[PDB]
């Protein structure tokens, strides 16, 4: 609706390159984790693009246009013994600039778009992130010629909160681990330039 | 068990629970608040009543309603923080006289602003009037009706407005700091003179992005006694 | 020609036209060029997910409480102990913490009604065993060490065991088609007034606290293997049931205790640095 | 006197820093 | 490249870019200004506004306001020489007394003034009202409505009424000096009260004789801080 | 026989009747002998080639700027360079000029979109040959020296010999669907005061800079004969496109600075030599 | 287009409307979320036996 007035020229898609698979950074869930707790979070696009997986193909397109539409698909994969038992919840909010700190608990992601991980059974989840945000596009990349008016690369953020503390048995493993994997299921580029180092 | 009959339709028709519903009646944001002739006018910023107007006490005493942040709506503009439409600004002038009081109506410029305000500190505005500028004006006639309802349009470049922030008065990205409000509406006067303002949703409004409830505290209890005494 | 209209009709002037309503009739004047334009929403429209209303927001699963069973836990032992009221979470002491979506709502109406809706879902393993009774008690309460007062009243036992979840529906079974709700309907106090008889004699009105409760004891104790936990979490879910209801919008009796800072005037207000 | 947050919890645009997971 | 598509509809069907539309909005000429019995009346010039009524900073201080002419409709009668048809007067009398402030209309007689004049410098004008000479007139009573909007007719021999000169006060030809207007509107008063008054076009208006844009000037940017600090 | 009205009906009474509209309904009294008489456009009436609106006017070529290019001038040397927004031709600087069509009228509204159109004749002849490159950078611009960085972007590459003109469509490629005037919305400051932090402190709004540019650069070195002249002038036209929008009447931010003198009262004030 | 509305008529302005009266008309505003909600008496409604008038 919006992307045929917001740009003047089509928008371009790289599915061979944004459409696979690509894991990011571990994560360590403790017995010592209470409830509310952030195991991880991530402003995306930005921390896909210059803090995980920064030699990953997905991230080609984002060297050379300015401006896209994004949606996501996230897989999580735990790995607990079966004498072991906890909850997780990872939950996403939509355009969170200056908002992150606000409708941030356990409550609030059981409101929102959610996936809840067995820590025991080892389920795996998989949470569909569609682009919601108060403009037609989001900027890709910050440069010094840009404007800092602009505070680009944050459409929203994915919490990884503890839901339920991580319990083991006598002498049992004192932690377990969760790895996430991301992917687009719609990513629409727009306004090519010359191409740039990420962050 | 059984899931039983619903209470709904039993005692009135008068549904309630429509979201729309709840935000179309009007919230006091002014309550007998001055105009004075020496400023441009008093501001009001266009956006819903939220979070963002909520008293706390301790902080610095502002011209704002102390319990705004308690109405319904308000509660209800804590769990959305994208709204897109109309705004209806009930204003009530206190006076009987024949001077016209304009209300103007700013688009979304960028800026954030509330109450009396000298616009580029000058120290006169009778003969350069901001109601004769060329935006859209509308004005009251106390004499004939010291009260109006003026509905505000969504005259902004963004597709949907912010409802609220984590900190009001935290100095970030200016434009980004702006898109909480589309806009202003700005009262002028001849001689100095109070009113009261309201402010609703109108029939062209929508609200989305819904954030779920938030951390909350109360005391309703300690200011009660109990059905036994 | 100039002949004289001799039509009339007598007239009784208002101010504002449908001011109180929240639907019907608007003398709203448009502050555009068109005065019947209004907004698009063609294109940039509220998404099908969302809520509509405020009972679908009461649909919303949120976690009410939490509490552990243990091997040590006798047999009928309660576990969980509340008034399940949706006005209020306490009447004895103050709250601060992150209500449910039906209690949020709940918190801005006079009147409730409808049945409630729990889930326990236990965070355990396959090597947990045991069981548990979940009972609703209206009227008259049971005591903590009788259990057969608990047992005559609507219950569900569940197994433990594979399955790991459980859910109860709290019946509706009041003299009254409708609750009144235990929150102040207005509360004009802001900052924390130390109270006294006084200021409760000139309230607005009287808590009609409620004595309905929710209970769950032990059944058979719990005989987890040595290889794992000897103690588990029982979390607590609640929502309104699919006829739940709610009418008279008041002051909301929740308000934001995290984060609340009033707005200030951008720029004049010291922003340039 | 709360006009930016100190440096220690912060991304250079003076809001709370992915890093630093203790702000909850 | 592509041409796209319009945005023209997407956030609203208020569109604001027909000409008539943009000139049928009020413009604000006389913020309070006084009406005195001892006068004939208050003469108001039947003509839009433009650059013949444009404040420029020095010059001798007149009743018109200063912001006339950077308003959108008087920079678009700056593109257009002729102008064909009636033009609408709101005046509001600030007073709730039961006095008639009458509003005669005087057809095209070849002069051109404003504000307060004794008509042919006499000292009595009680026994010889203008609004009692024949002409058409009509009466404003502030205790029923302190405002009213009058619809003023193209009664001249010209075709089209010229919009401006490049000097507004040169002493040329004297019949063709007074074809900028169209006649004029007179307010007379039982005693001493202030007025405001705002005009637009009719329904009933043309404008031609395209001129295209002349030499500008603006210092808009020094008055505001950019989105970078 | 003198019956009762018994019909009434609630009223909410206002003093004037579309007042802020420039379109609906109006309550104007017509000062004339028949109350419903309009003026006659059957003979005299506006001509078919005049703009009918202000998206009419932005339609007209207007001259915006021009530029020297020579023998001189090595390849990847930026002939032109510009920030291209029609709300302001500086941010840095006073203007004063003649503005073009699109311009004046995009000063008339908060908000603009769509492509603009240039057009770039060369005041040449046909012993004059070269090419230039010209380019649409956003968000990110170009270094000065770095041609590379400019030819990434929107490009278009003119050929000069027989053909003396080339046009070019600038795209709209923003995040917003339409963007606000850099202008003010109002300035009362009308005698060039003095102005300071505290006045830019309590402006109308906060000025989004534009960081869009449009170059031209030089591909192939102008070659010209020895007999003709080795440097020649490139006028730059602009307009807006068929689908350019304009919304949000403000204060005007140009206004005529030439031969600018108030009205007075005709013949009283002293025309009587 | 803006044409001017030359439609009128002469009232007599009443501060209430059907006063007096028991029966007729009436000006009152409903204290609702709906102006023209009313009270069900669907359930709960008069017993067939009770007076309906003093007679």
């Amino acid at each position: 609706g919006d992307l045929v007035i917001a740009s003047s020229e089509p928008t371009q898609q790289f599915r061979s390159l944004t459409n696979r698979w690509m894991p990011i950074n571990s994560i360590r869930v403790t017995v010592n984790g209470k409830r509310n707790d952030l195991l991880a979070q991530y402003y995306i696009p930005e921390d896909f693009l210059s803090t995980h997986a920064k030699c990953a193909p997905n991230t080609i397109p984002f060297e050379t246009y300015v401006y896209g539409k994004y949606e996501l698909e996230m897989k999580f994969v735990a790995n607990g013994n079966k004498f072991q038992c906890g909850k997780v919840i990872i939950s996403v909010k939509f355009d969170s600039y200056q908002a992150d700190n606000i409708n941030t608990g356990f409550q609030a992601a059981l409101s929102r778009p959610h996936i809840m991980l067995d820590l025991s059974t080892n389920n795996e989840g998989v949470l569909k992130i569609p682009f919601r945000y108060h403009r037609a596009f989001v900027r890709n990349q910050t440069h010094k010629t840009a404007t800092a008016g602009v505070r680009p690369g944050k459409f929203a953020s994915i919490y990884v909160q503890v839901l339920s503390p991580l319990q083991t048995g006598e002498g049992g493993a004192n932690d377990m681990f969760i790895r996430p994997f991301y992917r687009y299921t719609r990513a629409e580029f727009a306004g090519m330039s010359y191409k740039v180092p990420l962050t | 068990f059984s899931d039983g009959v619903t209470a709904m339709g039993f005692q009135s028709l008068d549904t309630q629970v429509s979201i729309k519903d709840i935000l179309r009646r009007p919230v006091l944001l002014f309550n007998h608040v001055e105009l004075d002739p020496d400023y441009t006018g008093f501001f009001i910023p266009i956006m819903p009543p939220s979070r963002m107007m909520q008293y706390k006490s301790g902080d610095k005493e502002t011209s704002f309603q102390r319990l705004i942040g308690r109405t319904p709506q308000a509660a209800i503009m804590n769990l959305f923080r994208f709204w897109r439409g109309s705004l209806r600004y009930t204003i009530i002038i206190h006076s009987t006289d024949g001077h016209p009081i304009y209300v103007t109506h700013v688009p979304h410029t960028g800026n954030r602003v509330y109450g009396l305000m000298k616009v580029n500190n000058l120290h006169e505005y009778t003969k350069v009037p901001i109601f004769g500028c060329g935006l859209t004006t509308e004005m009251i006639i106390p004499s004939v009706n010291p009260s109006i309802c003026v509905e505000v349009p969504f005259d902004t470049e963004n597709n949907w407005a912010v409802t609220f922030d984590e900190d009001a008065q935290r100095n970030y990205s200016w434009r980004d700091k702006g898109d909480t409000v589309t806009g202003h509406l700005v009262v002028t006067p001849v001689v100095s003179v109070y009113m009261s303002v309201w402010v609703e949703a109108g029939d062209d409004f929508e609200v989305s992005n819904f954030y779920g409830p938030p951390s909350v505290k109360t005391n309703d209890w300690n200011y009660a006694f109990s059905d036994e005494h | 020609d100039k002949p004289k209209d001799v039509s009339s009709i007598t007239i009784i002037p208002k101010p504002r036209l449908g001011f109180p309503h929240g639907k019907g009739k608007s003398d709203a004047v448009a502050m555009r060029v068109n005065p019947v334009a209004l907004t698009s929403f063609q294109d940039v429209s509220a998404y099908p997910d969302e809520p509509r209303t405020t009972l679908d927001i009461a649909r919303i699963w949120g976690l009410r409480s939490t509490f552990n069973w243990g091997s040590g836990d006798e047999h009928g032992k309660e576990l969980f102990n509340t008034v399940l009221d949706p006005g209020l979470r306490f009447y004895d002491q103050d709250y601060e913490g992150q209500i449910t979506p039906m209690e949020y709502v709940t918190g801005l109406y006079n009147f409730w009604s409808g049945p409630i809706e729990l889930r326990f879902d236990f965070v355990s393993n396959a090597f947990h065993t045991g069981t548990v009774i979940i009972s609703a008690e209206y009227n008259r309460s049971s005591t903590n060490t009788d259990e057969c007062q608990s047992h005559s009243t609507y219950t569900k036992t569940f197994h433990l065991g594979e399955q790991k979840s459980v859910h109860f529906t709290v019946p509706y079974i009041y003299d009254t088609v409708v609750r009144r709700n235990t929150a102040s309907a207005y509360l004009p106090v802001t900052d924390y007034d130390k109270v006294d008889n006084v200021s409760r004699a000139q309230a607005m009105g009287i808590r009609a606290e409620s004595k309905m409760r929710v209970k769950v004891r032990v059944v058979n104790v719990l005989r987890p293997v040595a290889s794992t936990t000897s103690t588990i979490e029982v979390l607590v879910y609640m929502r309104g049931g699919k006829n739940y209801a709610l009418h008279g919008l008041k002051q909301s009796t929740y308000w934001p205790s995290n984060s609340v800072v009033p707005i200030d005037s951008f720029p004049p207000d010291g922003y340039d640095p | 006197p709360h006009r930016f947050l100190p440096a220690n919890v912060s991304n250079r645009w003076n809001e709370y820093s992915s890093a630093y997971l203790p702000r909850v």
